[PDB]
């Protein structure tokens, strides 16, 4: 039972994923941390999608290193909270979506805070934070998403547990089963087998690029920056050696020139990954189309959008 | 923005770029352009903001409903980045003021339109100016991005894009078998009463049907009275269909209606026959007010979003649908078929717009070799690629636009087709020329059609055979606005059908 103001607004998308899946989306609230380059993209097309509420969380303050990298921040908001400075712009995208803002960092949140969210999306978080939140979400049947952007590259991960959706072909209406796995099992894969070695050749190198960058964000509290390229590459050029061998893989499986195409937040790479990641959130809350299982790696140079399944 | 290779970042901050259309992809494209570093941007769009658009075009709000999509977009972008030199044109890209000299100002042109006629024009303008064109299109979960540059890649018209269905008049009003035939008849009906009087859009039963043996002047003399026009259109015109008994031997043609007979006995719900006859009366009275403000015989352009215009087509198509024993459909079901509504979401536009700028950055880097055609699928293909890239194809040597000396062959009846038919339906419509200049290849240069106003209006009514045009006559069509020259070979044929005026060999 939607009003007439919502029927004309969402008219073009009700003709795409139906009315019932829109009503399932109207009653959903999403938790999004990492309001930044990728987070602003996800928040935009989620408030336009027609959720009930969206809680934007970010402890870091507006650093003067993203002047136009985020469009939810008006000029001269340095020193203010990144989520607060993004409130007024994100609220105007849809007055029917109460956009809430949180200031405390995601690490110091109790388990009971996430229960009010039907879905959680992480951005710009260390590995330990991603595993911590996915384990909490999987405990309470909460849909978990995460993603980041590095230069021309990007990734999205999804964990929905036992997720049943409804597809159709002929008109019709078909239910299917798709089981996801926690992110901790997807990041640490046993690459020693007849199946593991044979399936490694078909796996994109952006996954190991994701391992090298997550390890970098773990060793140091920030991703590589363009100003520190002079020897942030040499640390990256050694993490690729000290990580790929820890998994028993050849070192030059990931190309060496990767330290030139994964070094900043590029707005086109945010829109591509943010559009794909937010679409996986919409089809999950509506339980309609089959979601991507379980990774999606983007390469803005070659134009590749590869969907990997590296859980088991 | 600042973090880019220094030669690339210099080309972005100084180069001038053009966006054609502020629709779905248009809003997401302006954002990705500005946040990348593009400060010299030109945006042109003619449409205005509708309440149905603000679910995927985030630069607009409910406050801006009614204003132009180009003016509001320039205002919305100057808020998060005021230091952006953006020029907004509330005009059509088909306007001859935007000549090859205008297109050559930009180092990059990106399409954001939905209709082929305007895309064919922008394709021919970017070839003449030799400026790369980034063609893009979205449809639901799907989207495509490709790069067009003269002499390197194939243009927009090197391959025929899928054309929509066209049903003949003998099938529309004499044997309508599908519910779509009633919608076209309702769109025809709205045109005859409150729109421009079209010839091929006759709603009355056709007497010259091969399977066989003014409406507006009456509409304006009736006074646009709802009770009277109902009986004439839904019973008398059906009874004159019963005059012709030859069609009804194969299928059932009941039944004529009557205003005093049926009226007395969430848009997704299919209503009865008594309700659609009331909305038909309500639509005429509401459209009579929309027509009373206009003067000097001004017409009403039908809009799918216009309620009174939608209420008329829905009610008229459903009543005729019930007339021809067809099961009536809903209003929400017919609005997708009446106005060709393409379902679009914000995510698909955002992903495509991000791929446009990524392809644009490779163009401005001289890496045109690395440019790709990217397909956005709904599910991963066997290569696990949701975004499937592929190399650009070389120009088609048999294209009628970007080839060396393009040359088409038209099969038509010379003693029937007028010169006005040659200008509008053949050269300007099928071949998508804006301001055409057509002459006869015969040494003297017999001028058929001139670009300037009315220089050849004394020829429009004349038949082609009145100019010595015969089987094999060569016409040289010129559109200097597009810097395009096409040679049209004429083939004389009299076995085409009374509903077919011409056809191209291919
Ligand atoms: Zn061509």
């Amino acid at each position: 039972g939607i009003s007439e103001e919502e029927a004309a607004q969402y008219d073009r998308q009700i003709r795409l994923w139906g009315l019932e899946a829109q009503k399932r989306l109207r009653a959903s609230r999403v938790l999004l941390v990492g309001l930044k380059g990728l987070g602003a993209e996800i928040a935009k097309n989620l408030i336009l999608a027609g959720v009930k509420g969206l809680t934007m969380l970010d402890h870091e303050q507006v650093t003067p290193e993203d002047p136009g990298a985020q469009f939810l921040i008006r000029t001269g908001s340095v020193g203010r909270n990144r989520a607060e400075a993004s409130l007024e712009r994100a609220q105007n995208l849809n007055p029917m979506v109460d956009v809430k803002v949180d200031t405390e960092d995601i690490e110091k949140k109790p388990e009971s805070f996430f229960t009010q969210f039907d879905a959680v999306c992480l951005t710009c978080c260390s590995r330990d934070v991603i595993v911590k939140v996915d384990q909490i979400c999987h405990k309470n049947s909460i849909k978990f998403f995460t993603g980041d952007v590095f230069g021309y590259h990007g990734y999205t991960f999804a964990n929905l547990g036992e997720h049943e959706f409804v597809e159709e072909k002929t008109t019709t209406m078909v239910k299917k089963k798709v089981v996801f796995c926690p992110v901790k099992e997807a990041l640490e894969v046993d690459w020693s087998s007849e199946k593991a070695k044979a399936a490694l050749k078909r796996t994109t190198s952006d996954y190991f690029l994701l391992q090298v960058l997550l390890k970098f964000r773990t060793d140091k509290g920030r991703d590589p920056s363009s100003d520190t390229y002079e020897e942030d590459s040499e640390l990256l050029l050694q993490i690729r050696n000290d990580v790929l061998d820890s998994l028993g893989i050849s070192p030059d499986l990931l190309p060496e020139d990767f330290v030139r195409y994964c070094f900043s937040e590029m707005a086109p790479v945010c829109a591509v990954v943010g559009g794909i990641l937010a679409q996986e959130i919409v089809k999950a809350l509506s339980q309609r189309d089959p979601p991507h299982n379980n990774f999606f790696f983007f390469d803005g140079m070659k134009g590749n959008g590869i969907v990997e399944c590296l859980g088991p | 923005s600042r973090g880019l290779p220094r030669e690339l970042a210099e080309a972005v901050a100084g180069g001038r770029v053009l966006v054609v259309g502020a629709g779905g992809i248009g809003c997401e494209l302006l954002k990705n352009l500005v946040l990348t570093g593009f400060s010299h941007i030109d945006l042109i769009d003619l449409d205005t903001i509708d309440v149905s658009n603000l679910n995927r075009q985030f630069l607009f709000q409910k406050k801006h409903v009614g204003r132009s999509k180009a003016q509001v977009a320039k205002e919305s972008v100057l808020q998060f980045y005021p230091k952006a030199n953006i020029v907004a044109y509330h005009d059509s890209i088909m306007n001859p003021d935007y000549n090859v000299e205008f297109f050559r100002q930009f180092i990059l042109v990106m399409n954001a339109l939905d209709n082929r006629a305007a895309r064919n024009h922008v394709n021919r303008m970017c070839l003449a100016a030799d400026v790369p064109l980034i063609e893009s299109g979205t449809a639901g979960y799907l989207g495509q991005v490709t790069t067009i540059k003269k002499g390197v890649t194939e243009c927009y018209e090197c391959h025929p894009k899928p054309t929509q269905r066209t049903f003949p008049g003998c099938t529309i009003r004499n044997t309508p078998s599908e519910p779509i035939h009633c919608i076209v008849w309702a769109k025809y009906l709205f045109n005859q009463l409150f729109g421009e009087e079209d010839a091929d859009q006759e709603v009355s039963p056709d007497r010259a049907d091969p399977e066989a043996a003014s409406t507006k002047e009456w509409a304006k003399s009736t006074g646009y009275d709802p009770v009277k026009l109902f009986t004439k259109l839904f019973k008398d015109d059906i009874r004159y269909l019963l005059t012709m008994d030859k069609l009804w031997r194969k299928r059932k043609p009941p039944v004529p209606l009557d205003w005093a007979e049926v009226q007395s006995q969430k848009d997704q719900q299919v209503l009865d026959v008594k309700s659609y006859a009331r909305l038909f009366s309500k639509s005429i009275e509401t459209l009579r007010v929309h027509l009373a403000e206009k003067g000097d015989g001004a017409e009403l352009i039908w809009d799918k979003d216009d309620p009174s215009a939608m209420d008329f087509v829905t009610s008229a198509a459903n009543l005729r649908m019930h007339i021809f024993s067809m099961n009536m459909k809903s209003r929400f079901d017919i609005k997708s078929m009446a106005g060709n509504i393409i379902p679009a979401i914000a995510t698909t536009n955002a992903v495509i717009a991000g791929l446009i700028v990524l392809e644009g950055l490779k163009i401005l880097s001289g890496k045109i070799d690395q440019c790709r055609t990217i397909f956005l699928n709904k599910q991963p293909n066997p290569r696990k690629k949701l975004l499937v890239p592929c190399a650009l194809d070389p120009p088609n040597p048999n294209c009628y636009v970007c080839a060396s000396k393009p040359e088409v062959t038209v099969r038509l009846n010379v003693h029937k087709v007028t010169v006005l038919t040659l200008q509008d339906k053949i050269v300007k419509e099928k071949f998508a020329m804006v301001a055409p200049d057509v002459q006869i290849e015969d040494g003297k240069g017999t001028i058929l059609i001139s670009s300037e106003e009315g220089e050849t209006e004394a020829n429009n009514h004349k038949k082609l055979s009145e100019f010595g045009i015969r089987n094999g006559s060569r016409l040289q069509a010129d559109d200097f606005l597009q810097d395009y020259t096409l040679l049209i070979n004429i083939l004389h044929s009299e076995d085409l059908g009374k509903d077919v005026e011409f056809e191209v060999v291919g």
